[PDB]
RNA sequence: GGCCGGUCCGGAUUUCCAACGGGGCCUUUCCUU
RNA sequence: UAGGGAUCGGGUGGUGUUUUUUUA
């Protein structure tokens, strides 16, 4: 951050307070129907996976 | 001509020539109620109301249940003692088909009219 | 007889590309009417040039209403005016050469079409009764 | 031939006549024209029915025809 | 071009001024 | 019947008597009518009198809530709380456990098979509902084993073979009855219905149904309070069935209670480590109240009461850091509440209180308005319970941490080794003396230009609110007192300083000049009136009266009424102060008229001076009229009215 | 299938799951014969929606031009089904690639009301709104055989008996009838000389199928003249559409060829 | 600043601070946020969980919100993010429901209303959107029908004549 | 009817969430009509 | 009862030849 870049400038002790070596998490999320469309796309993919068994 | 009458002529002769979907404009609310009760009794199928701003187009999808709708001109009052003789001289057989009346408390056919024990003026018929 | 008509769209919050205001439209309308333009012509001019879709849907009210509301209204309706002056032009032509029985037939039809909306306008009383052909 | 009398294909809706569709609509369209004398924008109808003249540089922009009004040979338009 | 010398009530005002001045 | 059909019909336009008050009527009616022997039978018999023919789902559902209204009336008055209703419940449990060649027959019509056999079962289901809420009569010291062992063999049937109507309530009864140690057959019934809810979850392809949710609450109670819980892999399966439902938290609730129960009983399940991840996810991102809170409860209980890998135990805190920036404005507050619970109810606080301090500083410098208050509160609670070296390095990084240094100095002072805080205040004084350069003069010049970012200012105003060096600070406070809220804070600081320890004339004139060219301004006006009463005495009093006449838009008018109230000898000093208060004798105009009535109420010499001032205002009106008549805006004298209306 | 599709078992009186995409009714539905967790349905959005009950969710939808009357899965292939829709042809769809209806059985004149497979999995039967059922081979796309009688009318539900021998046709005039599938065979046990002869000349007709008088004899049926008139005027208007399309294809730059199997699809959610 | 005279909520003060913030970042706007005024705002969740802000504007400024609406709604979907926001009119009555729907959806379009009457007696009322802006239109359709539901009592399903 | 302490190791205190129902009630404020 | 092929009048779109180009 700007506050972290202005504070942690001089001292050697950074591996105790500057744990933020990785970027952020946890998106917004997406709305309800769009989440439905996404995970039912995943459902269609696993269903085609489970009948490609029956192909042989 | 009337607005209910030509719509009923349309859905009559269109299924006489044997189609599945018809179009009818201008689709007044008495037409809405009139084929509302016939899809309640299972003589047509589902129907869509396309709504422009002008008048609206009712699209009725129908199977081969129905054979004859029809209006009555003019629309004159009938009693509880009169609806039986009107079902006599208006339908082919007795317990078969219906006769639709504008009753005062709703818009219904003859059996629900005599069930709620009301009456009104005769509107049309379907069997 | 066939059909030849415009089909105004289903939209009524028209038209979302209209940068212009809703007061300059009324300003242009009263400009054209005090230039002396009939309702049909002022409508078509600001349809094409200062492009409106129609003023009844950009402004909240039709142009005859806003002409009356800005005190610029006609004294006879536009249709009766145009049909009257067509009647006087065909009468002047037949008066010039009185052998044109086709123009006589057309003048009979034009006067009957005058009488139709004339008695309509008497029954609605936009122009007052006692009125028979100026 | 045999068509779904409800919502049909857009390829047939853009094919049939503008009255005969299930909900009627326009087919003219508005468009921004640059008058080439002084380059500034004015809107114009398509079936423009009269000779519009861009009052800034009052040359001419489109002469009318029976249908779509043709534009005057140096004009440049954006459909909108 | 297609202006009118009639048809409006301010034009009946100007033409009544005409028909009383002449 | 027909009145209800006409009330819920459609071809029926209007009346005033439309809302059906009958559902409320019965819950108000059985309060009196709870004979519970005869008239209650005459209540429930017309139920069956229609429940022997045909009833749709609509009529069924309104009858079910009608029975809920009956049961709510019983909750209000339970007429006899000694077992005459319980024998009644047991009673209704026992109740709800070649000739054609001559036969003319004419007008033939068939009947339908629905009429007997739907109503063979549905009345039994509704009687079991009614009866079993009657057993959830909750009155304490009325539950004994000798009271309830007659009812256990009836509910053990309508738990298994019921089909979904009452089961949710029967195991609610068992949730209420899990406390009382029953007989051995009935504890076998408890374990048998535990196997029943296990088979319920095994058969139902969704856990977000009310049946599985209530059964999860029952298994919560069965986990928490029995001797020997078992089938641990089976409850691991149940939890693995639960975890993909938590993409949709919607009245899960009961399910989180189930999570609470087994994380409290502390069973080692390896899928719980993924349950913690998903509950952290929904804890932040879930957009309801109290579901985020119970998820905070379960995640916090897991994090404090289970083990962890020695990289994962800081990885979850790295997730805490990565959710401290969360874009919604309430999930971040839930993050702050969990960080509050981390700092409160340890050497872990010292081990994590450096990164937590830096992140709370960055959240204090965030953009959310009400979250900044929680950031300040958590920063204060983190600085107060900190260790020695942690707080020392924290204050060092806060001191060293240009507007960044200003905000860090303000934050370290707001948190504020009191001598070390005074050394930080010495460096802050080196900031503050360099933080006063022509700003209030530029503000007065902007006011004069109008009549024709203050970051270090607000930081130094905060430092002045915190605080001959203080005298030089009070001198600089007059320099910035003489950016509207910044000048208001400077005026509040100078008012506090002058209340602590020519100068009064300069302060009052600079206060009055600010109003001409807020509630904090009202506070500074009351303080300046206090200073004027504490105060060239008659010359400054005439200067204050001239300032009040120059004042007399709603704030300046209220300041004029306040200055006249501070002024009111009674008139020998107030001769030169009613030159404008009588001139005013549109809700602000109505308040100004009330102010004029206040000035007139709050006297012979004052009335004489008021009559002379009225004659002087008439003379001034004559002088203005003479100037106008010698000048003579013809159409402009009516253009104002023609443009107003 | 009602106003919304509900999944429930026989042990509880409430819907265990809602399953619909949105607000559109479900005109029919059918489970699978194998991979029994999967099922299909047809809604009056002119739409096919497949559902999987393991994930307890709908899983793909295609929209066609006209409304699909009735689905029936394959007993043998287990991921191929047949939709019967109101344009006058049935569509042997795949499941795993729902963008090309991999066969189109065409020869009808009105709306095709239902369809099911033979249990042997290679011969399907459509019954339609014109007063005639007909039986299709799977890998042809034209009528193997037409059954009709004067008393059957508006035949709504035709199913295939579980030994692939009889065709049960329930009409609209009330009657439900039996038919043979192979209309020339008989249903008694045969001595092996009869079995060898009938099988022999069955194979022989099969290999001499393309001779131009064996083909006219084995193709000749007798349709009712309503179906005859409708089929021939359908032929002349289809030839007209083909000719006018040929003229536009001669002039215009890019009118790209669409397959007959891809023609009726108007859309598909989850493009891949 | 520019609210109606009733005392607002604290989040109303926050969005008013966003309004004065966009007015602090002035000279990219054409004095458009000088004649603003709102009667009241109100925020309510959808079944998706996230909330929606109905801002009632006293309707010269529905059309006064002319081409500023898209820029300011992405501005405040950045400032007061993640809560879907809409501007509305205020007080036969089918006309006022029609108009609140017409500006409720967006200034995008509606192109047609259907209502199909099923065989069970139920009805389904569909509204049909334009063809355009779909990547941001589809993200808020359930929000639109939820706010029309709780703002009218009626039941409405939005769809586009497109794929989804 | 569910969720939260804090009095003591399960009886009294409390916050919030839902469902019914209760009360003041927001909109002809300027105008002949 | 419907369908089809033309043809006249207008319009829209396509993109090859007759056509042309700073006079309309
Ligand atoms: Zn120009």
């Amino acid at each position: 951050t700007d506050m972290m870049n202005v504070i942690d400038d001089r001292q050697v002790i950074e591996n105790a307070n500057l744990l933020k070596g990785k970027s952020s998490t946890y998106e917004v999320p997406l709305p309800q129907r769009i989440q439905q469309r996404h995970d039912r796309k995943a459902a269609y993919e696993i269903s085609r996976q489970e009948v490609s068994k029956w192909n042989d | 001509s009337s607005v209910l009458a030509d719509a009923l002529n349309a859905i009559n002769n269109a299924e006489k020539t044997g189609k599945r979907q018809v179009l009818l404009r201008p689709s007044s609310k008495v037409i809405i109620k009139f084929l509302q009760v016939m899809q309640k009794h299972g003589y047509i199928g589902e129907f869509e109301y396309i709504d422009d701003h002008r008048s609206g187009k009712i699209v009725v999808q129908l199977n081969g249940r129905l054979n004859k709708c029809g209006v009555i001109s003019p629309r004159f009052n009938v009693k509880i003692g009169d609806i039986e003789k009107w079902t006599a001289n208006l339908l082919p057989a007795r317990q078969f088909g219906y006769v639709i009346l504008t009753t005062s408390a709703g818009i219904m056919d003859h059996e629900e009219a005599r069930r709620k024990h009301v009456s009104g003026k005769i509107l049309g018929f379907v069997y | 007889k066939g059909i030849s008509s415009s089909a105004i769209p289903y939209s009524r919050n028209a038209p979302a590309w209209f940068k212009l205001s809703s007061e300059s439209v009324i300003e242009q309308i009263v400009k054209y009417a005090r230039k002396g333009l009939t309702p049909s012509q002022i409508g078509v001019l600001l349809r094409d040039a200062h492009g409106v879709t129609q003023a009844r849907v950009i402004t909240g009210n039709k142009i005859m209403r806003i002409l009356k509301s800005n005190g610029l209204a006609p004294e006879i309706p536009e249709d009766l005016y145009y049909l009257i002056k067509k009647a006087v032009s065909v009468r002047k032509h037949l008066e010039r050469n009185r052998k044109d029985k086709d123009a006589k037939f057309r003048l009979i039809l034009i006067e009957s079409r005058i009488h139709r909306l004339a008695r309509y306008y008497r029954t609605v009383a936009v122009l007052p009764p006692n009125w028979k052909y100026e | 031939l045999v068509q779904d009398l409800l919502h049909p294909t857009a390829a047939s809706e853009a094919r049939k006549h503008k009255l005969k569709t299930l909900v009627q609509g326009p087919r003219s369209y508005f468009l921004d024209v640059k008058c080439p004398g002084c380059l500034n924008i004015t809107t114009v109808f398509s079936h423009a029915q009269t000779a519009v003249t861009c009052e800034s540089c009052s040359t001419i922009l489109c002469t009318p025809t029976g249908g779509k009004a043709k534009l005057s040979e140096g004009t440049s338009f954006r459909r909108k | 071009k297609k202006a009118k010398k009639d048809f409006y009530r301010f034009q009946v005002r100007e033409r009544k001024k005409q028909e009383i001045n002449q | 019947g027909f009145a209800g059909e006409e009330k819920d019909s459609e071809n029926y336009h209007t009346k005033v008597k439309e809302i059906k008050s009958n559902k409320s009527y019965d819950a108000g009616e059985i309060l009196a009518s709870n004979i519970s022997l005869t008239e209650f039978g005459t209540l429930l018999s017309p139920v069956k009198a229609l429940l022997m023919v045909r009833i749709n789902l609509r009529n069924q559902n309104k009858l079910s809530e009608l029975l809920r209204r009956y049961l709510l009336g019983l909750n209000h008055n339970s007429d006899s709380e000694s077992e005459s209703i319980l024998k009644f419940c047991h009673q209704l449990f026992q109740e709800s456990e070649k000739e054609d060649f001559f036969l003319v027959n004419l007008e033939s019509k068939s009947y339908t098979i629905n009429s007997n056999s739907l109503l063979l079962n549905s009345t039994l289901q509704k009687f079991a509902l009614d009866l079993l809420r009657n057993v959830i009569t909750r009155h304490r010291s009325f539950l004994t084993v000798s009271h309830l062992e007659g009812f256990i063999p009836f509910l053990r049937d309508s738990l298994l073979s019921e089909n979904e109507g009452v089961v949710i309530s029967t195991l609610r009864i068992l949730i209420t009855l899990i406390r009382l140690d029953f007989s051995d057959e009935s504890s076998e019934i408890f374990k048998n219905c535990a196997r029943k809810v296990l088979n319920i979850i095994k058969v139902s392809p969704s856990t977000s149904s009310e049946l599985c949710q209530m059964g999860l609450k029952f298994l919560s109670a069965f986990i928490r309070h029995t001797d020997s819980t078992l089938k641990d892999t089976a409850l691991s399966y149940v939890l693995g069935r639960v975890l993909p439902d938590l993409n949709e938290p919607s009245r899960q609730g009961l399910a989180f209670n189930f999570l609470k129960a087994l994380v409290s009983k502390h069973i080692m399940l390896p899928e719980l480590y993924d349950i913690a991840d998903t509950t952290r996810e929904i804890m932040v991102t879930n957009h309801s109240k109290e579901i985020r809170d119970v998820s905070r409860s379960v995640y916090y209980q897991f994090l404090m009461e289970y083990d962890q890998s020695k990289g994962r135990l800081e990885k979850q805190f790295k997730f805490m850091v990565d959710n401290l920036q969360y874009p919604t404005e309430s999930g971040r507050q839930s993050v702050m509440e969990l960080i509050n619970l981390i700092i409160t109810k340890p050497a872990l606080l010292s081990k994590l209180s450096s990164s937590f301090f830096l992140a709370l500083v960055n959240v204090s410098f965030n953009d959310d308005a009400p979250r900044c208050r929680e950031m300040a509160s958590v920063l204060i609670s983190t600085m107060l319970p900190k260790l020695e070296n942690k707080d020392l390095e924290i204050v060092e990084k806060y001191i060293a941490a240009d507007n960044a240094s200003f905000l860090n100095l303000g934050l370290r002072t707001y948190k504020v080794s009191i001598g070390f805080e005074h050394t930080i205040e010495l460096d802050e004084l080196a900031i503050k003396r360099i933080r006063y350069i022509l700003s209030d003069t530029s503000v007065g010049s902007e006011h004069q230009w109008d009549l024709v970012f203050s970051s270090y200012m607000e930081a130094t105003e905060s430092v002045y609110k915190h605080g001959w060096d203080g005298i030089i600070t009070c001198l600089l406070y007059p320099h910035s007192w003489v950016a509207n809220l910044v000048h208001q804070l400077i005026a509040n600081k100078d008012k506090l300083e002058i209340s602590l320890t020519t100068i009064a004339t300069r302060i009052l004139h600079q206060l009055g000049a600010p109003s001409i060219p807020a509630n904090v301004s009202i506070k500074t006006l009351v303080n300046i009136s206090i200073l004027w009463k504490e105060q060239t005495g008659e010359d400054l009093k005439y200067t204050t009266a001239i300032d009040y006449m120059v004042t007399r838009g709603i704030i300046r008018s209220d300041e004029h009424r306040m200055d006249s109230f501070m002024s009111k000898a009674l008139l020998v000093q107030v001769l030169d102060e009613d030159e404008v208060i009588a001139e005013g004798e549109y809700l602000e105009t109505y308040y100004s008229r009330a102010v004029d009535e206040e000035q007139e109420e709050l006297l012979e010499d004052k009335l004489q001076v008021s009559d002379f001032t009225k004659i002087y205002t008439a003379v001034k009106q004559t002088v203005l009229e003479r100037r106008k008549e010698r000048r003579s805006a013809d159409k402009k004298l009516r253009k104002h009215a023609r443009s107003r209306e | 299938g009602g106003a919304k599709i509900h999944l429930w078992d026989v042990n509880r009186l409430k819907p265990v799951s809602d399953l619909s995409w949105g607000a559109d009714n479900i005109t029919s539905l059918k489970f699978n014969q194998n991979e029994t967790d999967i099922l299909a349905s047809t809604g009056s959005d002119n739409s096919i929606v497949l559902y999987d009950l393991r994930t307890n969710s709908p899983t793909q939808k295609i929209v066609q031009t006209m409304r699909t009357n009735a689905i029936c899965w394959n007993p043998m292939e287990a991921f191929n089904f047949v939709t019967a829709n109101e344009d006058h042809n049935a569509y042997y769809y795949d499941m795993r690639n729902l963008s090309r209806s991999l066969n189109v059985f065409k020869d009808h004149v009105s709306a095709v009301m239902d369809v099911d497979f033979s249990p042997t999995g290679d011969e399907i039967v459509t019954g339609s709104y014109d007063k005639s059922i007909r039986i299709y081979k799977t890998n042809h796309g034209h009528s193997r055989e037409i059954y009709h009688t004067k008393r059957m009318q508006h035949v709504f539900q035709v199913k295939y008996s579980m030994d692939s021998k009889y065709i049960i046709s329930g009409s609209d005039d009330g009657n439900v009838r039996l038919w043979r599938s192979k209309a020339w065979e008989r249903s008694n046990v045969k001595t092996t000389r009869e079995k060898n002869k009938l099988e022999y000349d069955e194979k022989l007709k099969e290999r001499f199928r393309h001779m131009p008088e064996i083909k006219r004899i084995s193709r000749h049926r007798h349709v009712p003249q309503v179906i005859k008139k409708a089929q021939e005027i359908k032929n002349i208007e289809l030839s007209s559409i083909k000719r006018r399309e040929a003229n536009e294809r001669r002039t215009r730059k890019d009118m790209p060829y669409i397959s007959e199997r891809k023609k009726q699809i108007v859309g598909t959610v989850h493009k891949y | 600043a520019k609210i109606l005279s009733q005392a607002p909520t604290e989040l109303e003060l926050q969005v008013a601070q966003a309004f004065v913030e966009l007015e602090n970042s002035s000279p990219e706007l054409k004095a458009e946020l000088r004649p603003l005024q709102f009667k009241s705002i109100r925020e309510i969740d959808v079944a998706g969980g996230k909330k929606a802000l109905a801002i009632f504007v006293p309707v010269p400024s529905l059309a006064g919100f002319h081409k500023v609406q898209t820029k300011l709604t992405r501005e405040l979907e950045k400032k007061f993010q993640d809560r879907h926001v809409i501007f509305l009119a205020e007080r036969t009555l089918t006309a006022v429901h029609d108009k609140i729907l017409e500006d409720l959806v967006f200034p995008t379009e509606i192109v047609g209303k259907r209502v199909r009457y099923l065989v069970g007696g139920n009805k389904i009322q569909k509204v049909l959107l334009d063809s355009k802006d779909v990547q941001q239109i589809d993200y808020k359709l359930e929000s639109f029908q939820a706010v029309y539901n709780k703002l009218t009592g009626k039941q409405i399903v939005f769809e586009i004549p497109s794929e989804t």
